[PDB]
């Protein structure tokens, strides 16, 4: 039994962790209360990588909920699924971050980091055989950007040798809360190239053009978007959650993904999109799955080249036809695929499909067109900074100068040294 | 859409089968060392055989034969006639050949030339390998080696007039991935513009019917025939006026017996008929004809040109019974049946 | 009589021994809970089939075997298998995390924590043999464990039983149901690491087992249970020479002397024919001719590749079946004068025939039919060394720009036993190049 | 085509058919490399810790 603990920090990581709960929850058969009511043991079999279970066959989440105010945490415990949660796995404060990088990181975040550690100690050493972490957040924000990234550097150091993986959100001037996102997503960047092993880099860019353009919602709000999330995050999980022989754990998943160890951050996409009782063919989902109107990130893959590539399809359909499609795309788009790491597209097939869907195909692509979303906040950083606008949020919390130039110089780079591959 | 790539860029019969491929719209080239191609354009040499048909999905086809180096190399050519029973020893359509090294023939190569010359006969043979030497001393002829073939010379060759000139026939025979063997309708004599002199066979410009050597070494290059290539409907006119007899009676059934033959003769060495690939391949087979219009063979190319009034009629020819049947889209050959 | 010990590694190497040993069963009338009623010794014995299945005081023939996996979900399905009853807990090790499709992680990180442990219950098994012969490997080339643990095992097996022969069947990787893209790293590692401790090494690819899946058994996308069934029965007619009464390759010697003379050239290729399926009521049942012609076409071979192009140095044929040795030399006359068959010079061109008349034993409901003689043909060819050029070309590909080396620096190698692995793969190359072209 | 060496039993026979005539290291260093091995991986994480410690 691999376990995995669950962290979500802050506005944006608690809004969207609670609903991946709520998704997956479903999936597994286990209902608000922490019973299960499935009808089939396929949910039951993998159910621990998730799930602790205490007395009377109750099944609790392995989930840890952090914010610095208590604001969002108390929705949460007041939502559909709030009750499931363990209750001394809400660690939260009461001053709040302001959407400042640095409280979260280095004032208001470091008087309670220790207090979420002792938290994830003692998920830990109730785990069988821990094999990593998930981390949801954003990264436009304070707690879950600053802090978040704080106790991934310090999980790192109690646990070097698990994995760390994060769903980021990147922020995007079109669903834009403050001017300072681009200072906080840039100075988190440069802590996940470094402390995570896999990130799936979610882009709200991505996700309001999808629920504007392709589901028609003329008036997309947090929820919108976070439909999408929950639907992606199911996806990417789904072998880690069932049976299954491709990427079904973190660090299988890795080593598939992953060829140098900076170029780590990933393209999820999602198909069908629809705006219902359709049902979709395989030739349509994988299709879909590879359009870039279905990728969450706001880049555009024949702007690059794939390093590497992870699809799921699931329901019940014909595997014969999943490999003829999937074979299919790469044949005729091989140009898009780097030639010097053969047969880097891996399909993987679950018979369980997500509610409300007959067939359904999650894609996970490491592509160098990732360069992209990073050039954009590199370019919205630089933007301010070479003014120094709304520096003093900062310098206020002790930081100087020279750790901005420092993250800004560590993003160019990331993005020179995806350029070196896509040639 | 099909999708192909090119490892000889030196090929000029498979840039214009290229050239044609992406002007159906429904082929698509990659770079030359993508793995995911329907049909690969090899080179010439050390083609990797033993990484095709390993790619699932995709029905995989090459423009070459693997082992067909057997029939199209001079000491092969020879020991494949000399050793294979269906061809026997005693086949009438190869002028006597010896394989000398400078296993080894020299002892056996010079039994035969003392008989002849005991009983008068010529013994005019000619030197060559994969620069050549004519000459009626055997012992002129192992100097010259120090892999070589010693072969017979023609001295009896058939002259056209007016002229009295030497000349080679070229057939181009297309066998597909069935191993249907498809003979080109179209063919071309080479000529030699200078007249044939037994005399002096050091003057080896009126003895090598080369379309390079007559182009160089030659005064007369071009007097009579366009480029020194004298096609069939004017080659099988001149055998009716002269000779009076046609060019399929007095040499294409010997040509078509003999290509036949050969590559029967392969076939369970390089069939792709059960293989994971399919293999195809154009080939060009020398021909001479001796006085008594008796066809010989030469050799046979594995990489061979086209004359350039031809390139179109058979590079589309090409794609038509070899690339199309395999991969179809949305006659010129005469099919030697076995 | 004289012991062979069997030893499973990683998934495959489990899975694939889970089904070798149900078909060992059926073959000789072995119950799943271990009772022999046509083994009249109880308790003992010097058998043939003794050399596989130890016996205890109450009749159970278990057998010796260990199954090792760094994870335990694989091993656990043959705790609870159908022949659960058959194996004890000292014969099944398994860990709490694997190697993650690293042969660093399986060589180095976690062999070095388990090694003991798989050792000390080798040679329990070990201690009950009068007489060892050797050992039988099964493991994958592209999984961390299969790869990275096994080379770690054949290295310390050549310590512990130095006299002892070691056979290796080794799953040659297909991205039809690879699980990994670095499968073409851990294959040249661990190629390179124990080819000095291999005496001989039955390379099967999943590719070919999947398209003869496909093409005769009409299986649309067949599963591991189907690749299984029929590598069991490939392993099967290797092995039944040590397990039934007969004089060729009765010890584990024999496969070495009669296959491998060039000692880093002792990869054979298999042929294995007919392969019909059991969903159709009749098939024309195929003659000796035809069975051993078919040993000759590059479809019903576990290894792709044009043994035309190539040279042979060795080549034994065993039959199952109603198979008399004036058909064999009939249909090898007539096979001899229409194939391209070429041995080396220094070898002779010949053929050591194997007969042992029980047909072959299928899993009942399986996909596989019965079939009145069945062949398995074991021959030397250099044409197999096309499988090391195609995986030596995706090792160069991939190791021109270090994709994924630091995951095996992080475990801690050196990125020197790279080139220094492909440097021998090279050779091996060369090696073949040698013996089977001019 | 010769055939030698004929071995016959109750359950099969055996023969050779020729158509034509011819024409380690110790345990101490295992432990050597693996510990190496092992000593990489600690110098790596202790490299790790001391950067995180700054
Ligand atoms: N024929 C066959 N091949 C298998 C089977 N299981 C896995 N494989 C192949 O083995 C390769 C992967 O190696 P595994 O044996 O699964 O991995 P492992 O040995 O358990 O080592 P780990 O990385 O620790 O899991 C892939 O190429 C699979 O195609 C099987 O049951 N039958
Ligand atoms: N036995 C023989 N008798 C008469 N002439 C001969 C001969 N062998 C060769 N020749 C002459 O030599 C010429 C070229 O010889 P050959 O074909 O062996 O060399 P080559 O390989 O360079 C030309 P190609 O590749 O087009 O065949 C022929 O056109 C022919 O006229
Ligand atoms: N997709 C999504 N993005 C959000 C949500 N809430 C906030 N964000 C984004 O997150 C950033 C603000 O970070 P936030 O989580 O509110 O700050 P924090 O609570 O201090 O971590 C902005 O870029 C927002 O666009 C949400 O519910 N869904
Ligand atoms: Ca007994
Ligand atoms: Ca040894
Ligand atoms: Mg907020
Ligand atoms: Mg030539
Ligand atoms: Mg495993």
């Amino acid at each position: 039994m691999r376990e995995i603990v669950h962290i979500q920090a802050g506005q944006c990581g608690n809004q969207i962790g609670a609903k991946f709960w709520e998704v997956i929850s479903d999936e597994h058969g286990i209902d608000p209360t922490g019973s299960y009511h499935g009808d089939s043991d396929l949910q039951l079999e993998r159910i621990n990588v998730y799930y602790n279970e205490a007395t009377g066959n109750k099944y609790v989440p392995r989930a840890i909920l952090v914010d610095l105010e208590p604001g969002t945490m108390d929705s949460v415990r007041s939502g559909p699924f709030g009750q499931i949660f363990r209750p001394d796995n809400f660690v939260f404060g009461q001053s709040g971050a302001g959407n400042n990088w640095a409280k979260g990181h280095y004032t208001e975040g470091a008087e309670l980091v220790d207090s979420v550690l002792d938290v994830v100690r003692k998920e830990s050493e109730s785990c069988d055989c821990l094999q990593g972490f998930q981390l949801t957040h954003s990264l436009g924000g304070g707690t879950g950007s600053g802090m978040g990234t704080l106790l991934i550097s310090k999980i790192r150091e109690e646990y070097p040798d698990r994995i760390m993986n994060t769903f980021s959100v990147m922020p995007s001037p079109k669903v834009s809360d403050t001017v300072v996102e681009p200072y906080n997503a840039t100075l988190s960047v440069h802590q996940l190239v470094e402390n995570t092993d896999e990130t799936y880099c979610i882009d709200n860019e991505a996700l309001y053009d999808i629920c504007f353009r392709t589901l028609k919602l003329t008036t997309p709000t947090y929820g919108d978007l976070n439909h999408l999330v929950s639907a992606t995050m199911s996806g990417v999980t789904t072998c880690l959650r069932f049976p299954g022989q491709l990427n079904a754990d973190l660090r299988k998943l890795a080593v598939n993904m992953v060829p140098f160890p900076r170029l780590h951050f990933f393209m999820p996409g999602f198909a069908p999109l629809t705006s219902q009782y359709r049902a979709l063919t395989v030739p349509e989902l994988t299709q879909q799955m590879f359009d870039s109107k279905n990728m969450m990130a706001a880049c555009d893959p024949r702007h690059g080249r794939y390093l590497t590539v992870a699809a799921i399809f699931r329901g019940r359909m014909s595997m014969k036809e999943v490999d003829e499609q999937m074979l299919n795309v790469q044949n005729k788009n091989s140009s898009y695929f780097v030639e010097w790491i053969p047969n880097n597209v891996k399909t993987a097939v679950c018979d369980i499909p997500p509610r409300g869907l007959k067939m359904s195909a999650t894609f996970i692509g490491n592509s160098t067109a990732i360069q992209e979303l990073f050039k954009r906040i590199s370019e919205q950083f630089t933007a301010m900074f070479r003014r120094k606008a709304f520096l003093h949020w900062y310098t206020g919390e002790g930081m100087d100068e020279m750790e901005f130039t420092e993250a800004e110089s560590n993003m160019n780079d990331l993005v020179s040294e995806y350029q070196q591959y896509q040639d | 859409m099909y999708t192909f790539v090119v490892r000889d860029e030196n090929s000029s019969v498979y840039a214009e089968v290229s050239r044609l491929l992406l002007a159906t719209g429904q082929w698509k080239r990659l770079r030359k060392d993508n793995p995911r191609f329907n049909l690969m354009l090899g080179e010439r040499n050390r083609l990797p055989f033993g990484r095709l048909g390993h790619e699932p999905g995709l029905v995989q086809l090459v423009n070459y034969y693997r082992g067909a180096d057997k029939l199209c190399r001079k000491a092969s050519l020879v020991k494949l006639i000399k050793t294979s029973p269906e061809l026997s020893e005693s086949c009438t359509w190869f002028p006597e050949s010896y394989v000398i090294y400078p296993t080894d023939e020299r002892e056996v190569f010079l039994a035969a030339y003392n008989r002849r010359r005991e009983g008068r006969e010529g013994n005019v043979w000619i030197a060559k390998s994969s620069g050549i030497l004519i000459s009626s001393e055997a012992s002129e002829l192992l100097d010259f080696i120090d892999v070589h073939v010693i072969q017979k010379y023609l001295e009896k060759p058939l002259l056209l007039e007016p002229g009295h000139r030497k000349f080679d026939i070229r057939s181009w025979v297309l066998v597909d991935h069935l191993y249907n063997i498809y003979l080109y309708r179209e063919g071309v004599l080479r000529t030699s513009s200078e007249p044939y002199n037994s005399a002096n066979f050091q003057d080896k410009t009126c003895h090598l019917t080369n379309h390079c050597i007559q182009k160089e070494y030659s005064k007369n290059y071009g007097r009579y025939e366009e480029g020194n290539e004298m096609f069939f409907e004017e080659f099988n006119q001149y055998l009716m006026d002269a000779l009076n007899t046609t060019l399929e009676n007095s040499i294409l059934l010997q040509i078509k017996h003999i290509i036949r033959s050969c590559l029967m003769c392969i076939e369970p060495a390089i069939s792709t008929k059960h293989l994971h690939y399919q293999s195809f391949q154009l080939f060009g087979f020398d021909f001479m004809v001796d006085e008594e219009l008796k066809v010989w063979l030469i050799e046979v190319n594995g990489a061979p040109a086209c004359a350039q009034k031809l390139y179109a009629e058979l590079c589309q020819g090409i794609v038509d019974v070899a690339i199309s049947s395999v991969f179809p889209l949305a006659s010129i050959f005469i099919k030697l049946h076995h | 009589m004289r012991e062979c010990i069997s030893i499973h590694v990683g998934q495959a190497g489990v899975q694939i021994g889970n089904a070798c040993w149900e078909l060992y069963c059926l073959e000789h009338g072995i119950q799943p809970d271990g009772q022999m009623p046509s083994d009249k010794t109880i308790g003992g014995g010097d058998d043939s089939f003794n050399t596989f299945f130890s016996e205890t005081g109450a009749g159970k023939h278990v057998p010796r075997a260990v199954f090792v996996d760094l994870e335990p979900t694989v091993i656990d399905e043959v705790r609870t298998g159908t022949y659960r009853q058959l194996f004890h807990p000292e014969q099944l090790i398994t860990g709490k995390e694997d190697a993650a499709n690293n042969y660093a992680r399986g060589h180095y990180t976690i062999g070095k924590e388990i090694i003991d442990l798989v050792l000390d219950r080798i040679r329990k098994l070990a201690d009950q043999c009068t007489g060892l012969q050797g050992f039988l490997v099964f493991h994958s080339f592209g999984g961390g464990t299969g790869s990275g643990f096994t080379s770690l095992l054949m290295e310390r097996l050549s310590v512990d039983y130095g006299k002892k022969s070691k056979l290796e069947f080794s799953i040659y990787p297909a991205p039809q149901v690879s699980t990994a893209v670095v499968e073409p790293y851990n294959s040249i590692l661990t190629t390179h690491t124990t080819l000095e401790h291999s005496d001989c090494a039955f390379m099967v690819d999943n590719e070919a087992i999947y398209d003869i899946c496909r093409r005769n058994l009409d299986i649309e996308r067949p599963t591991y249970t189907n690749l299984n069934r029929l590598i069991s029965q490939i392993v099967s007619s290797i092995t039944a020479s040590l397990r039934f009464d007969g004089a060729l390759n009765v010890d584990l010697t024999e496969f070495q002397t009669n296959l491998v003379p060039y000692p880093r050239i002792h990869f054979p290729l298999a042929t294995y024919a007919p392969v019909i399926s059991a969903e159709k009521a009749y098939h024309e049942q195929l003659s000796v001719a035809e069975i051993t012609n078919a040993c000759f076409e590059p479809a019903n071979q576990m290894v792709k590749c044009d043994p035309r192009h190539g040279k042979y140095m060795a080549c034994c044929l065993l039959y199952r079946g109603d198979v008399v040795p004036k058909d064999v030399n009939a249909a090898i006359a007539t096979i001899k004068t229409k194939r391209s068959i070429q041995f080396v010079d220094w070898c002779p061109t010949g053929f050591k025939v194997g007969i042992n008349y029980q047909p072959p034993t299928v899993v009942p409901g399986g996909d596989l039919a019965k079939v009145q003689r069945a062949v398995c043909m074991l021959s030397n060819t250099t044409a197999i060394a096309e499988a090391w050029a195609r995986l030596d070309h995706k090792f160069d590909l991939m190791y021109a720009k270090r994709a994924f080396v630091h995951w095996y620096v992080g475990e801690g190698m050196e990125e020197g036993e790279f080139s220094e692995a492909r440097e021998d793969m090279a050779a091996l190359e060369k090696d073949y190049e040698e013996v089977g072209v001019d | 085509m010769e055939v030698i060496e004929l071995n016959k039993c109750t359950s099969g026979q055996s023969f050779e058919v020729i158509l034509k005539p011819p024409s380690d290291p110790s345990l101490e260093e295992i432990q050597k490399k693996l510990e190496a091995a092992e000593e990489r991986r600690k110098y790596q994480e202790a490299e790790l810790l001391k950067h995180l410690a700054e």
